[PDB]
């Protein structure tokens, strides 16, 4: 469960940004995978016709 | 010119090329497609950059 803190955090810009770097990591990800999958149809779409 | 046929076959040749023709143009498809996607992208660049 969340815990209560007991004092102020310290530092928290850095959480903050490490989150975000996280995001944009996966993000980065899966536009890759996207891009992937779209070039697969298109070469399926390709060999079927030949 | 002219471009007659079946004149002296009586045969319906002169439809029976023209579905001929239609089924070999089916070939062009996925270009078409490949290129109204390509199209498209372009024009919404020249949107985002207005």
């Amino acid at each position: 469960l969340a815990e209560a803190a007991a004092t102020t955090t310290e530092n928290p810009l850095q959480k903050i940004d490490a989150a975000l770097a996280q995001v944009d990591t996966l993000r980065s990800d899966l536009g890759a995978v996207q891009n992937r999958f779209n070039s697969a149809i298109t070469n399926l779409g390709n060999t079927v016709n030949n | 010119s002219i471009s007659s046929l079946g004149v002296g076959s009586n045969l319906p040749l002169d439809q029976l090329l023209t579905d001929l023709t239609k089924n070999e143009k089916g070939r062009l498809t996925p270009i078409t497609k490949q290129q109204s996607a390509n199209s498209a992208k372009l024009t919404a660049y020249g949107t985002l950059k207005s």
